[PDB]
């Protein structure tokens, strides 16, 4: 709270955090039906993790996967977005229209981040590929927020789909110099 | 309006050239001549937790404030002139805060849209040296923040933090 | 000129907002400033002096009215100037003692173990009077309604259920809920992080 | 072709824009006309403007622009702009003999802000070539000054009519033509033989100056850089050695760089150049208030002690050297005399005295203070460097002469540090200095003589350590005795051990100590960089020194007072009371004792801003001389 | 061409795709060299002999051919990475772990090959102007064309193109760009010079953003490449060598002009910081005063507080105040006096060491020359000039003869010196 800074932007372990308590797409390699213990959970619904059977998709939150495939009873499909296919059509996307951003998922990178570390066996592509795909359109989404940077006024801003991550490293210089310029403005009125 | 800044208080205590239009005795701690009480139209630089202050009671009041150096026309010229390469520091410490309080006792278009100019082209050049995280394996950085505002180098601290820890994160193995 | 002196000391209290600002870790406040804060309440007493001498001097009606007001204006400027430096300086020392006493799990501070971080005779002794009670009002704040949440806790969010530490300094057998751990100086242990957030926060343990 | 009437055009908008501009040129062209119709004159003003740059950077900015960064492709479209509108003024006729043939065209200058463009012959490289700059900088060499063909005219023979071939070059205009071979046509077109008319043709003069950076400028360890400048038409003979000047023009580049017919080498690169737009030097003008100010002062009674007491306010004592100081920064009155003879109006002193007594701080101080002063040591001086050198221009081809120390310091001071230490080889040139005040050059050829009128302040020590009382004072000073005789006033100084006295100096040293310049913290160390923030816009009492200089330039240039038969009456009999005594004086006295009186009554009577020299002015000047060979005080 | 291409794209793929752990560093630092307005990269020879050997066996056979491919390569990336065009072609410095060659073990067998040295700078020469881009225009056609050179050693044709005459062609200096070119001597360590042999010295030319990186004393480390170029020594077929900087390493954090600025980055500052907070720094200062003398605690003292150097003061009035120290050791022989002397000399960042009986008051303060070509006179640095904001230390003090010995009276005080010599009248500064 006080301490480390912490008033008023969040660190990017909360952000961890927030993305997390995301649902995700799994395959159990455990059969939990019941017979023809059990989880009662307090903040998600438990009726996927009751009812499961082997070598069928079912749905958690994440970091129920995360802990499952820490031992050896899970295994996480990636999203679809994560493709080269999907990937190449967003870069085309981004490289044709130089004054909107592509719409993407607002935790792309930090599950991207998160999946290469923890689920590197489940990709069907090679990884290293996917890795370069990343930072190709990272790259062009800081050019295009650097051509942005330049319209701050006094009135308002509308960034439409930049991501969680983006946003939250930006916040600290934008906020201030816009308030810096409403400051301005005021004392002239 | 901030009571317990440090950076207001510290800015706030700036000397203003100001003229008494009064003739009054007892004063003189004021010139550093104790005995000798002050004559009429005398020219001193008085701070300004005072000089805003005496510019109010009185009709007229019993001070008057003059131009500042720093508010001339050589200045504004260099501000219009080249935004980036000029110097703030070297005029003054608190250029930004006493601006504000310039602009609000006497109220000044002219200013107000020249100063906004001024923050909006030097935060580019801010944005730009605070995003550039070294990596291993300029001159630039450092000639710049030699020039910076005190009001300047609190936003490049935070940027520069935040963006140090968005990359040790994203890096983390 | 009056409020020159006070100037200085809003300066030291700059000096120590940087080490605030920049620390990796837990610093400590230098030195109190006794004999500058003696040197402001000398010359506002002699403000006070003056103004009374003011008083008297128009009350028996040898002076104009509007002569007496700018020297009146100036003395109550004066002083509310040092209040100013005075009140500010004492504020910044004390959000940082709040902020320490939060970052030491509640407790006594002083009396009790202390992490060092603070040496005894940095603060004044209505400083350390103040610590005292907000430390205890810290503590039946934590008996409060909130029990069950540990209010004093750690504030970076739990993401690593199983977590391999090393002991620090020698120690002795600890019970703990459900089993034992035995703190043999330079030896590794492999264990759930809940277990040992207490023994890292006192220094007992390193890595996460 | 387009954009040039474009440009053109966008200039003459500018011009009408602003009317103060059409007002001087009206101004330049009614004075030009109307000192020509004088027949019974009493001279001609260049035909060249100062703008603003800052006026047209709200003006036009595209403009204001493509000159700051694009000079070669703006400045010419605006000069035609101008000398359109400069015709259109001009109503009247000149139907002149020769003045239809020679347009002299008019050019532009410029002020104001340059923001970046404002550099140093250090920080100059190659990313600023084809730029506008401003250079900072001292003048060190100049060239002879030559004239240029720029046009030549040829009548025909058997045909009556006259052609014109134009010249161009490099330095002459921004932008790369054919060259020209600068040969005269013989042969016309139909082959009839074509005479040269000197007198319809056009010339230029032209100069090369070489600009240096300021010592005191220069990083740790390495030595100042210089450029070249080149100026031509009326800018001739506006700088001299040793001056600081503050150049704008456009910096370019010239030749061929070795990537031509020449062998390929590493060691060949292109030569860099400067074509100077306007020069401003770095004489303060007074308004009425100065002078109001100044003769409101001049009645206070003890105007003489303030002024005395307010140089170097930070050296505790000697107030009678320092009341010497400013009688020599008021110089006496120069008399010239039949038999081609002058006797001299400066004041020279001299100060022996013992080690760590202030002396070489007042030669520093003298060196601030002044208008023009020149500092000299004994042992890295040479009597080649004093007087003249013989050298050769470069340029031209001819061998001439390049001036040295004393005779760069004509109507200013010389400040010479360790005057003993100096070779006796050395020692002799200064003697003629300061005896004739003119040098005698005949070497190579080149028989001159050349003036200098320059007032000597020196410091030296006795031949051991310290000055002893118990010998002679001819054998504590090595100093031969014609040298000393030319001296007006000899200040021998002696640090003697007294506890009051240490405790004053001890307490005022440590108070000098302990200033903190303002913006600065405690603890920060002195930034003497300016951050390469030359300049923001290009173009008991005590008072200030720059009143100080105002009074002093005034009094210099403003009252010459003349001798009175009263203050004789004193002189003559100070003189006679002084010459018959038995007092053992620390130097003999002469003849020319009186010619020192006559001086500081003089320059005393100058300070006090009176045209007449009172018997106040012979009192003082004779306790100053009583003080200063007695000791009495 | 069809090669050059394939040499273009294997560069360009390096750049793109070398990584180690999880960060493009190559690609990163691109990106963050943009920002700041730095034009160039630096790359580390391991990577790239780890990443392929082909790549690095075609670099160290052929330099001068091959290094400006992978120059355009690396700014055929930038303006993929930082555009969707004002940026110059970049430069490439080179890091090297390969051993160092004396000067005087260069010979005819190392032509064309790139080789790491170190030696000490003597002297610095002015920036110099170099084309890039030139724009020409033919005499009589009078048609527009344009020429494109890199610096890694050209002439306008000899012909027309589309009677005119033999090689007609003017540069039109607006519109042409230009670099900067500097020149460099260097010279032997004084350790590694042979038996019985003076040290010899060498040329080196540096570019663009390595000028104004080194000052004359420096000892520093340099990678490049040892040409020769035809020029001018009656010898036939003979060739003067030199060096091509492509990397410095300098001792001295300090720049050409000595920005006083920090560089120093923040890992560096908590040390130091940390370091001054100890309660005993003062013996542990004095203690690293040379450790294999015994004794001598006052004079250990002193030097600590002459090389920490007092406070300089500037007055109203114009006056200087000294704010350097003197120290003076007169003493009996064998008592280590000039063993303390050697030990400030190295310890000290910027330190010269002289002998009294071996000087001049020439060599010590400044001297004056006259140049071949120019035939004039100029200005050249003494003990006092090389050693500014650092220390002198003369030895032998007492041998000194009496006309050399009073020409340092005014640069111990006044730190200044005035030459008056040969039409040059100046005062340079002089704080040591
Ligand atoms: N009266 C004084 N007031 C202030 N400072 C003084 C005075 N006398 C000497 N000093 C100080 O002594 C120091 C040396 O003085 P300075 O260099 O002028 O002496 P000097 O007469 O030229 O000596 P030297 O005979 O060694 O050439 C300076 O720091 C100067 O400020
Ligand atoms: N206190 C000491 N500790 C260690 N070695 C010492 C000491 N005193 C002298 N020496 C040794 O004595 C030798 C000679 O010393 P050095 O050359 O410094 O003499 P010096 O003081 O310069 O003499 P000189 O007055 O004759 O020039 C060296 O080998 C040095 O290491
Ligand atoms: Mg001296
Ligand atoms: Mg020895
Ligand atoms: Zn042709």
């Amino acid at each position: 709270s006080l301490p480390a800074h912490l008033q008023q932007t969040f660190s990017p372990e909360e952000i961890q955090f927030i993305v997390e308590n995301e649902p995700i797409k799994i395959f159990p390699r455990i059969t939990t039906r019941q017979k023809i213990t059990r989880w009662q959970l307090i903040t998600t619904d438990d009726k996927a993790l009751n009812n499961m059977v082997a070598m069928r998709s079912t749905e958690v939150v994440l970091w129920i996967a995360l802990l499952l495939k820490q031992q050896s009873k899970c295994s996480i499909v990636a999203p679809q977005w994560l493709t080269t296919k999907e990937l190449d059509r967003k870069i085309q996307y981004e490289k044709t229209h130089p004054d909107r951003f592509s719409e993407l998922p607002w935790n792309w990178l930090v599950l991207a981040r998160i999946l290469f570390n923890k689920a590197k066996d489940d990709f069907h592509d090679p990884i290293h590929e996917l890795r370069g795909k990343i930072q190709d359109l990272r790259e062009i989404r800081q050019i295009k927020v650097l051509k942005g940077l330049k319209y701050l006024n006094e009135s308002h801003l509308q960034l439409d789909n930049l991501s969680l991550l983006e946003i939250n490293e930006l916040r600290p210089f934008i906020t201030e110099i816009m308030d810096k310029l409403r400051e301005i403005h005021t004392a002239s009125l | 309006m901030g009571y317990y800044d440090i950076d207001d208080v510290l800015a706030d205590g700036t000397e203003f050239p100001c003229k008494f239009q009064y003739d009054i005795p007892g004063l003189g701690y004021l010139e550093n001549n104790p005995g000798r009480p002050i004559t009429k139209n005398t020219k001193l630089s008085l701070p300004l937790w005072l000089a805003r202050i005496l510019a109010i009671v009185g009709p007229v009041p019993f001070v008057e404030l003059l131009p500042p150096d720093m508010f001339s026309t050589k200045v504004m010229n260099a501000i219009k002139t080249d935004p980036v390469a000029l110097d703030l520091h070297s005029i003054n410490s608190h250029f930004f805060s006493l601006a504000i309080k310039w602009i609000m006792l006497f109220s000044e278009k002219e200013l107000a849209n020249v100063v906004s100019e001024l923050l909006l082209q030097r935060a580019q050049e801010l944005n730009h040296h605070a995003s550039s995280l070294s990596i291993d394996l300029n001159i630039a950085t450092s000639t710049f923040l030699l020039k910076l505002e005190e009001m300047e180098k609190e936003i490049y601290k935070k940027s520069h933090e935040s963006y140090k820890d968005t990359k040790r994160w994203m890096f983390k193995k | 000129m009056y409020g020159d002196l006070g100037n200085k000391l809003v300066l030291e209290a700059k000096r120590t907002k940087q080490l605030y600002a920049r620390s990796n870790q837990d610093v400590n406040l230098p030195m109190y400033h006794e004999d500058i804060i003696r040197n402001i309440l000398k010359e506002v007493s002699n403000l006070r002096k003056n103004t009374e001498y003011l008083k008297e001097q128009q009350q028996l009606g040898m002076l104009d009215d509007k002569v007496a007001k700018c020297q009146y204006f100036v003395t109550l400027l004066c002083m509310e100037r040092n209040k100013r430096c005075l009140l500010a300086y004492q504020r910044l020392r004390t959000d940082i003692l709040d902020s320490m006493a939060w970052n030491n799990n509640g407790l006594d501070l002083m009396s009790s173990i202390t992490f060092s971080q603070q040496d005894t005779n940095n603060l004044s002794h209505q400083e350390q009077e103040y610590l005292k009670e907000y430390c205890d009002l810290i503590t039946d704040l934590k008996s409060g309604d909130l029990v069950d949440i540990d209010l004093s806790g750690s504030l970076v969010p739990p993401s690593d259920v199983f977590i391999d530490v090393r002991v620090l300094k020698d120690a002795g057998e600890i019970q703990t809920e459900y089993g034992v751990f035995n703190l043999i100086k330079d030896s590794q242990f492999f264990v759930r992080q809940s277990d040992v957030e207490r023994l890292i926060q006192q220094g007992y343990l390193q890595k996460i | 072709d387009a954009v040039f009437g474009d440009r053109v055009r966008r200039f003459q908008e500018f011009l009408d824009t602003f009317t103060s501009y059409r007002d001087s040129v009206r101004s330049i062209q009614v004075y030009n006309s109307n000192n020509a119709a004088n027949y019974n004159d009493d001279n001609i003003l260049p035909h060249r403007i100062i703008i603003s740059l800052d006026d047209l950077r709200e003006f036009d900015r595209s403009f204001w622009s493509g000159i700051l960064v694009e000079p070669a492709y703006f400045i010419p479209p605006a000069e035609k702009a101008l000398t359109d509108l400069a015709d259109s003024m001009d109503d009247v006729p000149h139907p002149n003999a020769s003045a239809v043939s020679s347009r002299h065209p008019w050019k532009l200058s410029f002020k104001g802000s340059f923001g970046a463009h404002a550099l140093s012959p250090r920080t100059l490289t190659a990313q600023h070539l084809n730029k506008l700059v401003s250079v900072e900088g001292i003048v060190t060499k100049t060239s002879l000054v030559r004239p240029k063909l720029i046009r030549s005219v040829h009548y025909a023979a058997k045909t009556g009519r006259f052609h014109y071939r134009d010249y161009t070059d490099a330095t002459t205009t921004l932008t790369t033509r054919i060259p020209t071979p600068a040969i005269y046509p013989t042969e016309d077109t139909e082959g009839n033989k074509l005479t040269t008319e000197y007198g319809y043709s056009t010339f230029i003069d032209h100069q090369r100056i070489t600009v240096q950076e300021m010592p005191e400028m220069a990083p740790a360890g390495q030595l100042p850089r210089s450029i070249d400048v080149i100026l031509d038409d009326d800018l001739v003979d506006k700088t001299k050695p040793g001056d600081r000047v503050n150049v704008v023009g456009v910096f370019k580049s010239l030749g061929a760089g070795g990537m031509n017919q020449s062998n390929s080498n590493t060691l060949i690169g292109f030569k860099t150049l400067i074509l100077g737009n306007t020069v401003y030097p770095l004489r303060q003008m007074l308004t009425d208030f100065d002078i109001r100010n100044i003769n409101k002062l001049s009645k206070k009674k003890d105007i003489f002690d303030i002024l005395s007491q307010s140089l170097a306010p930070s050296i505790y004592g000697h107030d009678h050297i320092k009341k010497a100081i400013l009688l020599m920064l008021m110089g006496g009155v120069e008399k010239n005399l039949e038999n081609g003879s002058h006797l001299r109006g400066d004041i020279n002193i001299l100060m022996v005295g013992d080690p760590s007594t202030a002396k070489s701080q007042l030669l520093r101080f003298v060196l601030n203070t002044a208008s023009l002063a020149i500092a000299t040591t004994g042992r890295g001086s040479s009597g080649v460097g004093l007087t003249a050198a013989v050298t050769t221009d470069r340029e031209t081809g001819e061998r001439r002469l390049e001036a040295g120390a004393m005779v760069l310091a004509d109507r200013g001071v010389v400040c010479i540090d360790e005057f003993d230490k100096m070779t006796d080889v050395d020692r002799v040139a200064i003697h003629e200095v300061m005896e004739q005040q003119t040098v005698t050059i005949a070497k190579a050829g080149i028989h001159t003589t050349l003036n200098a009128r320059c007032s000597v302040i020196a410091a030296a020590n006795p031949v051991f350590g310290q000055y002893d009382v118990n010998r002679d004072p001819h054998q504590n000073i090595a100093l031969p005795d014609s040298l000393l005789s030319r001296f007006d006033l000899l200040f021998v100084v002696t640090d003697d051990i007294n506890e009051i006295r240490d405790r004053s100096i001890s307490e005022h040293v440590l108070r000098t100590h302990r200033y903190l310049p303002p913006g600065y913290l405690e603890g920060e160390p002195v930034r003497e960089r300016l951050n390469l923030s030359l300049a923001v816009g290009e173009d008991p009492k005590l008072v200030t020194i720059p009143f100080l200089r105002k009074y002093v330039q005034y009094a210099k240039e403003r009252v010459i007072p003349q001798l009175t038969q009263e203050a004789i009456n004193v002189i003559v009999k100070n003189y006679t009371d002084l010459r018959n005594d038995d007092n053992t004086k620390k130097s003999p006295i002469t003849a020319r004792t009186l010619e020192t009186l006559i001086r500081l009554a003089t320059a005393h009577a100058k300070v006090r801003l009176s045209k007449t020299v009172n018997k106040v002015d012979a009192k003082v000047a004779a306790n100053l001389l009583r003080f200063a060979l007695l000791g009495e005080d | 061409d069809d090669d050059n291409t394939e040499i273009i794209k294997s560069f360009k793929n390096f750049i793109l795709e070398f990584r180690l752990d999880s960060q493009f560093i190559y690609r990163d630092q691109l990106r963050n060299n943009i920002l700041v307005k730095n034009y160039s990269l630096t790359v580390n020879m391991e990577h790239l002999i780890g990443y392929n050997e082909d790549i690095y066996k075609k670099l160290s056979d052929e330099p001068s051919d091959i290094i400006p491919l992978f120059e355009t390569a690396i700014t055929q990336v930038a303006k993929r990475i930082s555009i969707l065009n004002s940026l110059p072609t970049f430069q490439l410095i080179l890091n090297s772990n390969a051993n160092q060659i004396p000067l005087r073990d260069l010979d005819s067998e190392h032509v064309s090959k790139i080789v790491r040295l170190s030696g000490i700078i003597i002297s610095t020469s002015v920036l110099s102007s170099r084309a890039t881009y030139l724009s020409i225009m033919c005499r009589n056609c009078r048609h527009t064309t344009s020429i494109t050179i890199n610096n890694f050693n050209v002439s306008l044709p000899r012909s027309c193109l589309s009677n005119c005459g033999p090689d007609p062609y003017i540069i039109i200096h607006e519109s042409s760009k230009f670099i900067d070119q500097q020149f460099l001597k260097l010279q032997e360590i004084p350790e590694l010079v042979p038996v019985g042999e003076m040290p010899r010295n060498l040329t080196m030319t540096c570019d663009r953003y390595l000028t104004n990186k080194v000052i004359p004393g420096t000892r520093v480390t340099i990678v490049g490449i040892y040409s020769i170029y035809n020029s001018k020594g009656s010898g036939v077929a003979i060739r003067t060598p030199y060096i091509k900087i492509l990397g410095i390493q300098s001792d001295v954090e300090t720049s050409s002009i000595w920005n006083s600025v920090t560089m120093f980055t923040e890992e560096e500052e908590e040390e130091f910081l940390q370091l001054s907070r100890n309660p005993k720094l003062y013996e542990i200062l004095t203690n690293s005063i040379a450790p294999s003398i015994f004794g001598n605690e006052d004079i250990k003292k002193a030097i600590v507080c002459l090389l920490m150097g007092g406070s300089k003061k500037i007055l109203p009035d114009g006056m200087r105040l000294r704010g350097d120290i003197n120290v003076l050791l007169l003493g009996d022989p064998g008592t280590a006096k000039s063993q303390l002397l050697k030990f400030v000399e190295k310890v000290s960042p910027i330190a010269v060491y002289t002998s009294g009986k071996g000087s001049s008051a020439a060599g010590l303060t400044a001297s004056v020359q006259r140049d071949p070509m120019t035939r004039e006179f100029y200005l050249e640095g003494g003990a006092m000039v090389l050693a500014d904001g650092g220390v002198v230390c003369i030895d032998e003090f007492d041998k000194m003869r009496d006309e050399d010995r009073v020409a340092i009276h005014e640069a111990m005080e006044q730190q200044t010196i005035s030459i008056a010599k040969a039409g040059i009248t100046t005062v340079l500064n002089s704080r040591t």
